[PDB]
């Protein structure tokens, strides 16, 4: 996350890193019940084998609340390609139950045509992660948080090179230095109703981080609630 | 609905996501748990 600021404790509690075989996080996930973490398609290609971890706040210390989990199923999208990176989304069903407790619990899942409607016309969101500080710089070692405005679908078209699919919507800055970046890919974009988050975007991709003229890519949930309702019921 | 949500906590006629039910107002949304979905965690 470049930008933006940390997670305070209990804050960002639906957050989950997904881990490599260094032991090392290389994208997010969030929770969505005891059993199920939503994060990208993309993600499964980066690593040979992976867990999940959850509760943790630096990754550099070893804190009360942590925990490893592995994972039993992966579910892909069948369309997911790195062609157009459209389709971007998979579900993961962990081997044994999460335990929710303080900086560990799931974010809800909406109704798609209240979401469409209510959520997604909302100013703001927020996204998570313990993804670089800058552009080509290293992984932060504390869970980040940033609020980013939702933007309009025909100014992020004519600002980017590659195709924007009804898949996708786009959020952030036009030139100010706040956005996601290489490591977020996979973590929640959460948008408050009232007093309660609702999960609507998974961070996807973005030409760089924070460059001027350019947005940050989420995939857009409500596109994927049958897909997701499915996929969780086996 | 088209207006203040209809008067509603969360899915408008009101309604909730998993782990929640509706108050007897039938506004307002009551949490069956210690952690309900979407809620930041208190010690
Ligand atoms: C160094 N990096 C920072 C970039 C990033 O992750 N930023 C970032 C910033 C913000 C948010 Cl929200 C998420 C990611 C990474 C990247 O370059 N992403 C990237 C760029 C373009 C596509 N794309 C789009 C369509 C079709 C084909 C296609 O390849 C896919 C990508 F993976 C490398
Ligand atoms: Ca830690
Ligand atoms: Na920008």
């Amino acid at each position: 996350i470049v930008g933006g600021q940390e997670c305070k404790d209990g804050e960002c509690p639906w957050q989950a890193l997904l881990i490599n075989e260094e032991n090392e996080g290389f994208c997010g996930g969030t929770i969505l019940s005891e059993f199920y973490i939503l994060t990208a398609a993309h993600c499964l290609y980066q690593a040979k084998r992976f867990k999940v971890r959850v509760g943790d706040r630096n990754t550099e210390q070893e804190e009360g609340g942590e925990a490893v989990h592995e994972v039993e199923v992966v579910i892909k999208h069948n369309r997911f390609t790195k062609e157009t990176y459209d389709f971007d989304i998979a579900v993961l069903r962990l081997k044994t139950p999460i335990t929710f407790r303080m900086n560990v619990a799931p974010a809800c899942l909406p109704e798609r045509d209240w979401a469409e409607s209510t959520l997604m016309t909302q100013k703001t969101g927020i996204v998570s992660g313990f993804g670089r500080t800058h552009e080509k710089g290293r992984q932060s070692t504390r869970l980040k948080m940033l609020e980013v405005p939702y933007v309009d679908r025909n100014s992020c078209k004519l600002s980017s090179s590659f195709i924007i699919t009804q898949n996708m919507f786009c959020a952030g800055y036009d030139t100010k230095q706040e956005d996601a970046c290489q490591g977020d890919s996979g973590g929640p974009h959460v948008t408050r109703f009232k007093d309660t988050y609702f999960v609507t975007g998974i961070v996807s991709w973005g030409e760089g981080c924070a460059r001027k003229g350019k947005y940050g890519i989420y995939t857009k949930v409500t596109a994927f609630l049958k897909w997701i309702d499915r996929s969780m019921k086996t | 609905c088209s207006l203040d949500n209809g008067d509603c906590d969360q899915f408008c006629v009101c309604s909730c996501a998993r782990g929640y039910t509706l108050a007897d107002n039938g506004k307002a949304c009551i949490p069956t748990g210690p952690y309900p979905c979407g809620k930041q965690t208190l010690e």
